[PDB]
Protein backbone atom coordinates (compact mmCIF):
# COMPACT_ATOMS: atom_id res chain seq x y z
CA UNK A 1 0.00 0.00 0.00
CA UNK A 2 0.89 3.61 0.71
CA UNK A 3 1.39 6.50 3.32
CA UNK A 4 -1.17 9.17 2.92
CA UNK A 5 -0.29 12.44 5.01
CA UNK A 6 -2.57 14.30 6.99
CA UNK A 7 -2.38 18.13 7.83
CA UNK A 8 -1.64 19.42 11.51
CA UNK A 9 -2.70 23.22 11.30
CA UNK A 10 -4.30 25.43 8.96
CA UNK A 11 -2.86 27.06 5.79
CA UNK A 12 -3.24 29.62 3.54
CA UNK A 13 -1.32 29.67 0.35
CA UNK A 14 -0.04 32.95 -1.42
CA UNK A 15 0.63 31.45 -4.37
CA UNK A 16 -2.35 29.13 -6.37
CA UNK A 17 1.23 26.85 -6.72
CA UNK A 18 0.36 26.20 -3.13
CA UNK A 19 -2.17 24.27 -1.59
CA UNK A 20 -4.53 25.68 0.93
CA UNK A 21 -5.63 23.16 3.28
CA UNK A 22 -7.69 22.63 6.29
CA UNK A 23 -5.94 20.55 9.97
CA UNK A 24 -7.60 16.91 8.78
CA UNK A 25 -7.25 16.98 5.32
CA UNK A 26 -5.73 14.30 3.74
CA UNK A 27 -3.42 14.31 0.75
CA UNK A 28 -1.52 12.02 -1.61
CA UNK A 29 2.26 12.39 -2.25
CA UNK A 30 2.88 13.24 -5.68
CA UNK A 31 6.79 14.18 -5.58
CA UNK A 32 8.58 14.18 -1.75
CA UNK A 33 12.17 13.96 -3.10
CA UNK A 34 12.81 17.85 -4.11
CA UNK A 35 12.84 19.76 -1.41
CA UNK A 36 10.77 20.53 1.58
CA UNK A 37 7.76 21.10 0.20
CA UNK A 38 5.88 18.59 -1.54
CA UNK A 39 4.19 18.12 -4.77
CA UNK A 40 0.71 16.45 -3.14
CA UNK A 41 -2.76 15.80 -4.03
CA UNK A 42 -5.62 16.65 -1.36
CA UNK A 43 -8.14 13.96 -1.26
CA UNK A 44 -10.78 16.74 0.22
CA UNK A 45 -10.15 19.22 -3.32
CA UNK A 46 -9.06 16.95 -5.67
CA UNK A 47 -6.35 19.49 -6.32
CA UNK A 48 -3.16 18.98 -6.61
CA UNK A 49 -0.07 21.68 -5.75
CA UNK A 50 3.32 21.79 -3.13
CA UNK A 51 2.38 21.62 0.63
CA UNK A 52 5.03 22.38 3.43
CA UNK A 53 6.29 19.41 4.94
CA UNK A 54 6.52 20.95 8.23
CA UNK A 55 2.50 20.65 8.17
CA UNK A 56 1.68 17.50 7.65
CA UNK A 57 2.65 14.66 9.58
CA UNK A 58 2.09 11.18 7.81
CA UNK A 59 -0.75 8.64 8.78
CA UNK A 60 0.31 6.21 11.94
CA UNK B 1 15.16 28.37 -6.02
CA UNK B 2 12.51 26.06 -7.33
CA UNK B 3 9.45 25.92 -5.91
CA UNK B 4 10.26 22.69 -3.19
CA UNK B 5 12.71 24.24 -2.34
CA UNK B 6 11.57 27.43 -0.67
CA UNK B 7 11.92 28.35 3.00
CA UNK B 8 9.13 26.37 4.76
CA UNK B 9 6.68 28.94 6.91
CA UNK B 10 6.85 28.99 10.49
CA UNK B 11 4.75 26.45 12.74
CA UNK B 12 1.96 28.55 14.02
Amino acid sequence: GVTLFVALYDYEARTEDDLSFHKGEKFQIVNNTEGDWWLAHSLTTGETGYIPSNYVAPVD
Amino acid sequence: VSLARRPLPPLP
